[PDB]
RNA sequence: CCCCACUAUGCUUAGCCCUAAACCUCAACAGUUAAAUCAACAAAACUGCUCGCCAGAACACUACGAGCCACAGCUUAAAACUCAAAGGACCUGGCGGUGCUUCAUAUCCCUCUAGAGGAGCCUGUUCUGUAAUCGAUAAACCCCGAUCAACCUCACCACCUCUUGCUCAGCCUAUAUACCGCCAUCUUCAGCAAACCCUGAUGAAGGCUACAAAGUAAGCGCAAGUACCCACGUAAAGACGUUAGGUCAAGGUGUAGCCC
């Protein structure tokens, strides 16, 4: 009961067959989640959409994975990778940002949990690598006490609305190093010209920053 | 392509845009020569009225005439819009109703 | 892969040289028409630049050449 | 992905980090470094991470680089004086040869802020004018002045299509 | 691997052609496109296994002399037997002596493919006469006896596009104890 | 309600995330063992990945000193008749016996190489060992 | 295309011409095998760096210009009109003047016996004819709906007559491509399959090995059982699906149409 479910993808799939020609079957993609963390999605095939839709559901709180939560509203860093040919850049955001992302990236977070974030897909918009290609990513998110356990380092967050107030989110839980971090005076990190771009202001785009429904 | 290339190469450069047949402009007036229909390309099945008219700009163009019913005649004006008709190749105008000697549709 | 492409291509090129065929007297005229504008078309280049320097005539001992006849 | 290693170098906010602003006299700087050799490793680095920060804060200054010329890597600078600055570089990292020229022949935290200042001078907040150059535009915009027309109707008394039709 | 396809999954499964296999193998099992080159490669081998038997002096001076030649060589896939197709001389006379020395030299024959012991387990070897020249052969016996007396536009849809109303109908609508004796 | 992604974590990374979002009502029988006396590596699924270019196994090869002059034994005199018994943990083959007379007389002094191996084999014919030379 | 003869040509020398599916269909150099192995296939996946090149299809290995020992040439290479696709890889189906292998038991060929095909007659259909039904109509129609038409049957034609009409009307009117009902057909088959589970990255798809390697399967059919003289044989039975197969004219009935 504590679960919802949530439709992806209703496909009409055609198989042809040796002798009863051209058939109809149904494909239908759809997750599930409990808004707590707890979210899954699976694939149902039937000759009849509501048989599909059953089978889904059910396979999907089976198949459950676990998404970490920065403070249980958004997700813990910046996540960028590819499925396949389908691409997703997600960014970590502050509250009240909402949930600027595609439809259905939107939908997988209201399962999830998560109500903060900025999600850009590019390449194919294939439905189901979007979906699985996100689960990988939420599933892959580094958490703040994993960072300070790895780096025997205090993880220290600076808030430019608390001024210059050190906030320790996350202590290693073994012995805290005495050698501080090397700091590389610039650092070999590869960077998304779009971010780039627009941090510089040379980002225009007519469609970019529209005002839309809470989401 | 490298940094080098890229800016070799400068940025790029959009195609000039190619003019519709209103030569980039809302409408155009034009003088009626003749009228007559054309058969739609298959799969479709009709005789959409045409008409073929001298516009201002001194071309002549073959224009689709919306609507049941006109009564256009050799030597009228028409004012002529964009707007491809999707089933008749090569009729890119369409005659507005309600304009010049065209009028508007007589109901039902 | 299928060679549909190629196929294009290839009567694009054998119809083209059949065509070169058929009309290669008429494209013979017009490819002669052409060198001789061409070589006019020279001649006057050559004719500006010693009359746009002040000269009355070509320079003493000069005679354009017909750089573009097959001999 | 932004091409290349070391993406950050073309950012504005990269570029606009530099701490080394040339005095006026700085005319001219020649950077001689080699591309091996473990003595000229901050040379290198100084050619590759701040030459574009050293040059972004002074458009105007030449900068010309010179690949394995001689055994070791030097700065040289010249002055509008006609005076010119050997600087060896050489065992140095690239963060001690931009604090070494910053010292040398770069401007004081306190000749900058200036400039700053003298900048402010420019766009008085009393002025009016259009939004590019000035805070406001007309005087309407100040609460208890008498708002705009276009916003807010004037009294008819205020307006000439009645003190006419009065007078006439 | 070549083009020809030598990713087996199943690659170091101990191939086991036994007759007792045939009866515990499922005929349900559908045989795979290379487990028809196991057994072809099999009948290579008992081809170079008996032609190189059949031309050293030692193992039958009787078979050495006779010089035969095997046309083909496929083992049974039951199991039960090697044929050994071996090809007939034209000679009437001669293709009944190489027969009558296969069949006595195929019992030791059996024995000494067990020497070669990665082809032991050989079933039956079973020589068979090339009808080419055979065939004939049984003919002619017969044709001299024999007594040939006293010489003298409708528009069809795109399936795809085709429209359902399934979800205007899950959309507009959701779909719509005691027992006593003598009850009064 | 649980977890079938086994290529997802473990099996202990997944039932503690469960339990804790309350999706997994009661914890199973071994989680508690597992916690307190957790395996050495978390067991996490992993793709064998091929080795390419120049990355090779770590794995090396087991040698002793001792195998130089086995090899030499087995050259010289070959497998000795006597058949090896390698149930018995303490057997010794006349190779072995070979190689303590060649360690002692080493450690006696003696550092030539052709020198310490003739004089070894004529010990062991001293006290009855029989050596004969393959060639 | 097959056969024969013979030339340019293939060879040499000296000049040209400068093209190729000139293709490992993999640009040069350097580096890595740890990450995510990875759209697919090809050829395991990538990083650094540089040059070259590309930006929907078609027009187009074209036009024009220019260059060239090239003159029916090569190189470079557009536009107008037109379209909503073009294209790559893969899967399934269909098909192949498609390969191999083993088969059909009254069975595809030969073999065995009696026939049909020729004659007359009987009967059905076609065609023609007639003012004068309909349906079936390759296998799977053609002594078929009919275990049956001189009237009747009868639904057809001509003429005459009736109008709340044997019926709380009627219609053998259209639609079997709206159907129920009852069937043909492969079937002289053995498969269909809900509900689950697993593989392919959770792609369309796929799921078997018995010394077994991911399948378990209710139900239905086959089978069993029963009928006839046995346990044999013959009947009966024979799923799902195939042919929008047959039948609105058995009857019923959806929709449309007729009601002096
Ligand atoms: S802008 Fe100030 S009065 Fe209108
Ligand atoms: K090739
Ligand atoms: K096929
Ligand atoms: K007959
Ligand atoms: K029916
Ligand atoms: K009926
Ligand atoms: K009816
Ligand atoms: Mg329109
Ligand atoms: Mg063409
Ligand atoms: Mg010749
Ligand atoms: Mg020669
Ligand atoms: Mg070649
Ligand atoms: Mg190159
Ligand atoms: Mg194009
Ligand atoms: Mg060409
Ligand atoms: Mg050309
Ligand atoms: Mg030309
Ligand atoms: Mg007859
Ligand atoms: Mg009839
Ligand atoms: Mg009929
Ligand atoms: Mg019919
Ligand atoms: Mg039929
Ligand atoms: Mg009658
Ligand atoms: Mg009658
Ligand atoms: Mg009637
Ligand atoms: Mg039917
Ligand atoms: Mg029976
Ligand atoms: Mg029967
Ligand atoms: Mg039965
Ligand atoms: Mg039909």
């Amino acid at each position: 009961e504590d679960f919802d479910t949530r439709i992806l993808e209703v496909r009409n799939v055609f198989t042809m067959t040796a002798k009863e020609g051209r058939k109809k079957s149904i494909r239908v993609l759809v997750a599930v989640g409990n808004g707590k963390g707890a979210a899954g999605f699976s694939i149902g095939k039937a000759t009849d959409r509501m048989d599909a839709f059953r089978k889904a559901k059910n396979r999907a709180v089976h198949h459950l994975h676990y998404i970490e939560r920065y403070e249980d509203h958004t997700i813990f860093h910046d996540i960028s990778l590819r499925f396949k040919r389908t691409h997703i850049k997600m960014k970590k955001q502050p509250k009240g940002y909402g949930l600027r992302c595609h439809r259905a990236i939107i939908t997988i977070c209201r399962l999830i949990g998560i109500k903060d974030m900025y999600a850009k897909v590019s390449g194919s918009i294939n439905m189901l690598s979007l979906t699985q290609g996100l689960f990988r990513g939420l599933s892959r998110q580094e958490t703040h006490q994993q960072l300070a356990d790895k780096k025997g380092l205090h993880v220290v967050e600076i808030r430019e609305e608390c001024g210059p107030l050190p906030i320790v989110v996350a202590s290693p839980r073994g012995p805290l190093r005495k050698d501080p971090e090397p700091e590389d005076e610039v650092p070999d990190v590869k960077l998304d010209w779009e971010d780039v771009k627009t941090a510089q202001g040379m980002k225009r785009s007519v469609w970019s920053n529209l005002k839309r429904a809470a989401t | 392509a490298t940094l080098n290339q890229m800016h070799r190469l400068g940025p790029p450069k959009r195609p000039p845009r190619k003019l519709g047949p209103t030569e980039g402009r809302p409408q155009l007036k034009g003088v009626v020569l003749c009228t007559f229909t054309r058969k739609p390309k298959k799969p479709n099945s009709a005789n959409r009225k045409c008409c073929r008219v001298r516009l201002s700009t001194g071309r002549e163009a073959v224009c689709f005439i919306p609507g049941e019913g006109h009564t256009l005649q050799e030597h009228q004006i028409v004012l002529v819009e964009g707007g491809r008709t999707q089933d008749l190749p090569g009729v890119k105008l369409t005659v507005v109703r309600g304009k010049y000697d065209c009028g508007h549709v007589q109901k039902k | 892969k299928n060679v549909l492409k190629i196929r294009r291509r290839k009567m694009n090129h054998h119809k083209y040289r059949k065509l070169v065929k058929k009309t290669r007297f008429l494209r013979r005229k017009v490819q002669e028409g052409r060198l001789r504008r061409k070589q006019i078309k020279f001649e006057k280049d050559l004719r500006r630049i010693w009359l746009k320097a002040g000269l009355k005539e070509a320079p003493e001992g000069w005679q354009t050449p017909k750089i573009y006849l097959r001999g | 992905p932004m091409k290349g290693r070391f993406p950050i170098r073309r950012t504005l906010q990269y570029l606009s980090q530099g701490n080394v602003v040339f005095k006026d006299s700085v005319k001219v700087m020649t950077v001689n470094y080699n591309t091996h050799g473990e003595l000229g490793e901050g040379a290198r680095k100084f050619v590759f991470f701040n030459i574009p920060q050293i040059q972004y804060k002074n458009p105007w200054v030449q900068i010309m680089m010179f690949k394995n010329m001689t055994p070791s890597p030097f700065l040289r600078f010249y002055l509008d004086s006609g005076e010119q600055v050997l600087v060896d570089v050489e065992t140095k990292s690239n963060k001690e040869i931009m604090e070494h020229i910053r010292k040398i022949l770069g401007k004081n935290e306190e000749t900058l802020r200036e400039e700053e200042e003298e900048k402010k001078q420019l766009s008085h907040p009393a002025n009016f004018g259009p939004r590019k150059y000035c805070l406001r535009e007309c005087i309407c915009e100040v609460e208890g002045q008498v708002p705009c027309p276009s916003l807010v109707p004037l009294p008819k008394e205020m307006r000439g299509k009645y003190k006419a039709a009065l007078k006439a | 691997k070549v083009w020809y396809e030598s990713p087996s999954l199943g690659s170091h499964s101990t191939y086991k052609p036994s007759k007792l296999e045939f009866l515990m193998r499922s005929t349900s099992k559908k045989t795979r496109k290379e487990d028809h080159a196991r057994l072809r490669a099999l009948n290579g081998l008992l081809y170079k296994a008996l032609t190189d038997l059949l031309c050293t002096p030692e193992v039958s001076q009787e078979l050495y002399d006779l010089n035969v030649e095997l046309s083909k060589v496929s083992l049974t896939p039951d199991f039960s037997a090697c044929r050994a197709y071996w090809k007939t001389t034209l000679s009437a006379e001669q293709n009944a002596h190489m027969e009558a020395v296969l069949q006595r030299s195929a019992a030791h024959m059996r024995h000494l493919l067990m020497s070669q012991q990665t082809l032991r387990n050989v079933p039956p070897i079973v020589f068979v006469q090339d009808k080419g020249n055979a065939a004939l052969a049984e003919l002619d016996q017969l044709l001299a006896v024999a007594d040939f007396g006293p010489r003298d536009g409708r528009k069809r849809a795109k399936p795809r596009l085709e429209q359902d109303s399934s979800l205007k109908s899950y959309l507009s609508g959701e779909e719509v104890e005691y027992e006593c004796y003598a009850p009064d | 309600a649980g977890s079938r992604l086994e290529t997802v974590g473990s099996i202990f990374s997944r039932t503690r995330d469960l339990v804790r979002a309350g999706v997994l009502k009661e914890k199973p029988l071994w989680f508690d063992v597992y916690d307190a006396f957790p395996p050495l590596r978390e067991p996490v699924f992993q793709r064998p990945r091929v080795r390419y270019g120049k990355a090779k196994a770590p794995i090396q090869d087991i040698w002793y000193h001792e195998d130089r002059i086995r090899a030499k034994f087995y050259s010289v005199y070959g497998s000795g008749q006597r058949a090896f018994d390698l149930f018995n943990p303490n057997f010794k083959s006349t190779c072995q016996r070979f190689v303590e007379k060649y360690t002692e007389l080493q450690k006696l002094g003696e550092t030539d190489e052709e020198k310490l191996f003739v004089e070894t084999g004529k010990a062991l014919l001293a006290e009855g060992v029989i050596l004969r030379r393959v060639g």
